[PDB]
């Protein structure tokens, strides 16, 4: 029911009683994935039957401009699992973004094919949000995606997404 | 690492059957014995879409009709009619139109005409770019002539020709009805100012009016776990 | 503050700060055409600055349509009624000044040939529905279904594509976290060199929220934002003999 | 009922007790208006369904010798309305045809096409035609119309004007 | 007929005969002014034709007001309207068609600052009354006395000074005889560079008939006389920065 | 009549919490180097016991 609105962008993230919760999370497959499904590089990549190459995503923090805090952007590379723990996560693939020096982060992810379970990127809690007086607890992420300059496709088809009428 | 099946050319230029035109030797209604086709990029909704990637388009055009014949069942199925001859007219933009089987227009000089006979390989003509402006537009904010009067989003200018279909024959004395097939097939492809791909299903032929659809497939929660 | 630098196109002036990310739209500088031309030099080139908008924490988003906003704005709307054929090139500051209490984000394209869709399907749309020249045209949150109308429904921005994708047009990001205004520089787009200037919209500018403007219980509820246009390059038919 | 004879060709002009009244006029149409329709250059253009160019008008008096006057002979382009004054046609772009020392003047129409209103031609009175004793009141105008050197064709069809039996 | 050449200024053409005796107002071509400068490069450069008058046998003659006669005459009406400051030259082309079995004469000058004396003594004069941009402003040939009105009358010609003597300025004779047109080119002449152009007149065309027209007892009762003015080299103030 | 200076909104003044939202503006006025005087006398505003 957020699908049809202006909302199903923005992700939540706000202050946090416990410190190893996580924010977001999403399956790494661009075109089979339901959140990149309609995503412009999805709508390029359901027109093939075989692509490869990478994939950039970029983190974008619409918060005001006292808060900050820390994230931990981890990648479970394809064949592991899910992590259930921010420390799970932190043996892992990780990387640790600062809110209040940084206001995007961009993660160019390795090697990723639907013929040449992909990969997941969850996104766990640090530290809290830490606000001053008279600014807002309730804040804002959003993500970007695009492919980088190695990206091949080898075979046309029909879209899944046009029905005959 | 190859990127040449990227290519404008290597993703629009591929036939397709637009359109089908039935038509019969042998009526009473004397408008069931031809048939047209207005020449467009919007019938077939994948080539819609896929041209609705840019804006501004400019391509030639191959266009081969498949033509087949089935008799209609009567008392006479026992005859021996010779092979049929088709005539396939093409009216550029500012030509005459008929109005029947037997009219002067299917006889004139400037609408370049096609005759197949029965058996042979199937039929084949170019079109170069037709238009007064420099490209095609697949959008077009505004009206044609005198705004506030005339249909928004038409686009006179764009305008490709059209196509009429008939029997060169006389009347045989068995009803036999001929569809042929139309592949459209464009050449030479150069797009400009792409834009992003359409959402919501179509709705006309003419206008871009939709009804809102959603954005993505929904899920049950937003952090994931484990199997 | 920030080396601010002072921009004097004929008799107005604005405010620039140093950095001045500009965003020419796609590579291309607004030029001459290189059946004669003829140039308002510079009498119409100037900053003409419209009203100031009204963003809450419910605003949805805004559109202008070009060159259909300056119909009465002195002599480019002069020129616009007493020639035939027009040809302009575009430059869009748009400022949006707040304290660093506040938080939001802005998307502003400049969207070519944006062919709206009706509310009501197979109906008409009339003109004050779609451009208004003044005080901007607002986008809805839900399904609108008014008599004539634009589909008013920001997930699909009026032509009926994702709303996340409109990135491909030449565009910004305010983000009042940081940013503070963006520059966009528009070419000249059309099929043809010159078109008529009352039946054809060149392109449609838009401005949308994804992150919504949100603050604290005792600021100001309400933040302006400055749109100012100023012609590049623009010429017209003339009247002579020969 | 003036076309079944020759003097669908005389234009009537003489002296007016008004001064800034209309003579003659017409929409600048080769092929689609009915004035140079079955002209040469109107049958030459009917022949194709793209043309563009230019074109050339002349204007001859056939008047005495002893005759004099000035004419206004306006241009709206495409766009413009049709003036209803002498002085909103003198605004425009007009030439003033003085009688009495050039008995043609030609008129070199710029840009017209049809699919590369396109205009107007008016005639408007400045003066009124001063004649001696014993000279006839009553004279006439004859227009001349070609194409100049920068006239293209694109796409041949058939003539609307040929009917087949 | 005696190698007439055609003249085309923006959309507009005249035709003109070729001897074509063109008087210079006092040996200066209107140039451009050698606190920034703007000027309409030819938009406004196009011949504006106005109305034909009526010269029967008791016509006593007419004048125009520069430039007040041209505020109704598109772009440069506009730019009339929309800047503050003006300065302009100009060119007037006076046709006046007749046959060889008219009679008559002709005085055409410009006349710089014709400041108008009022019909009574110490009252105001109107300006409808000075000026009527169209149709003009006939002379009387008898003392007039209207309510705040200017003085008609030809043998003063509204300035107390006698009509004969008003060929120190600019000036031609168009004799029926023999002439056909008359052409006065005129420069800028003021104490100021640039003044407010509803305010101030530069000057004054007059047309007077010394020779009255005279002919047969069966001819045209009634020739007209075409006014042609097209402006040289203007330009205006222009609002920017800097 | 020399001109106009006129001060328009185009968005109102967005302010975080706990910082006062009443604020001022002030003005400053000096001349350019190509500023001449052509004929002195009494200023209107000495006036004499």
């Amino acid at each position: 029911e957020n699908v049809n609105s202006l909302e199903a962008y923005r992700i939540p993230v706000h202050s946090v009683t416990e410190t190893g919760a996580q924010v977001f999370g999403f399956t790494l497959q661009p075109g089979a994935d339901t959140v990149m499904e309609r995503t412009l590089l999805g709508e390029i990549l359901n027109y093939y039957a075989n692509w490869s190459g990478s994939i950039k995503l970029t983190f974008m923090y619409c918060g005001s401009a006292m808060a900050t805090g820390k994230f931990l952007l981890a990648y479970s590379p394809p064949g592991a699992g899910v992590p259930k723990n921010r420390r799970e996560a932190m043996l892992g693939t990780h990387i640790i973004w600062d809110i209040g020096l940084q206001s995007s982060c961009v993660l160019c992810v390795p090697w990723i094919s639907q013929t040449h379970d992909a990969g997941f990127i969850t996104c766990w809690y640090q530290t809290s949000i830490v606000v001053p007086a008279e600014v807002q607890n309730q804040s804002v992420i959003l993500c970007f995606v695009s492919a980088c300059n190695d990206f091949s496709v080898r075979l046309l088809r029909d879209s899944p997404f046009v029905r005959q009428t | 690492h190859v990127r040449s099946e990227s290519s404008v050319e290597n993703f629009l230029s591929r036939s397709a059957c637009v359109y089908i035109v039935e038509y019969k030797t042998r009526d009473d209604t004397p408008d069931k014995m031809y048939d047209s086709w207005v020449i467009n990029t919007r019938q077939v909704a994948q080539l819609r879409r896929k041209l609705e990637f840019f804006t501004y388009v400019r391509f030639d055009v191959e266009v081969t009709f498949v033509i087949t014949s089935v008799q209609d069942d009567s008392t006479r199925q026992n005859t021996d009619t010779p092979a049929l001859t088709h005539q396939i007219m093409y009216v550029p933009p500012g030509g005459p139109i008929p109005q029947a089987v037997d009219d002067y227009n299917w006889q004139t000089s400037t609408n370049p005409s096609v005759f197949w006979t029965e058996g042979n390989a199937p039929p084949r003509m170019s079109i170069p770019f037709m238009s007064v402006g420099n490209a095609y537009s697949n959008f077009y904010d505004g009206w044609s002539h005198f705004s506030q009067t005339g249909v928004y989003g038409f686009n006179t200018l764009n305008n490709m020709g059209k196509l009429y279909f008939r029997h060169v024959n006389d009347k045989t004395i068995s009803p036999i009805t001929s569809k042929v097939r139309i592949y459209f097939k464009p050449k030479h492809v150069k797009a400009w100012v792409p834009r992003p791909p359409r959402l919501c299903e179509y709705t006309h032929k003419d206008n871009v009016d939709f009804e809102p659809k959603g954005v993505t497939t929904s899920r049950t929660q937003l952090t994931i776990s484990n199997s | 503050s920030d080396r601010v630098r002072s921009i004097t196109l004929g008799n107005s002036t604005i405010t620039t700060q140093e950095s001045a990310n500009v965003v020419v739209g796609y590579g291309v500088w607004p030029d001459y055409l290189s059946d004669q031309p003829t140039q308002p030099d510079v009498a119409t080139c100037r900053f003409y600055t419209l009203d100031s908008v009204s963003w809450m924490k419910e605003s949805q988003g805004w559109w202008w349509k070009f060159p259909d906003a300056l119909r009465d704005m002195g002599l480019f709307g002069q020129n616009m009624q007493y020639h035939y054929l027009g040809r302009s090139g575009y430059t869009i500051h748009v400022q949006c000044n707040a304290s660093k209490f506040h938080q939001g984000c802005l998307l502003v394209v400049c969207v070519p040939e944006a062919e709206m869709g009706a509310a009501n399907i197979n109906e008409k749309i009339n003109r004050e529905h779609l451009s208004n020249g003044e005080v901007a045209n607002t986008f809805s949150g839900t399904k609108s279904s008014n008599t004539n109308d634009v589909q008013q429904a920001v997930f699909n921005a009026g032509m009926g594509v994702a709303v996340g994708n409109l990135t491909i047009f030449p565009h910004q990001w305010i983000n009042l976290r940081t940013n503070n205004c963006a520059t966009i520089v528009m070419p000249y787009i059309n099929s043809v060199p010159m078109d008529n200037m009352f039946r054809h919209y060149n392109f449609t500018l838009m401005i949308i929220p994804f992150a919504k403007l949100d603050y604290a219980a005792g600021s100001s509820t309400y933040i302006p934002i400055t749109v100012t246009v100023a012609p590049m390059c623009a010429e017209y038919n003339g009247l002579r003999l020969g």
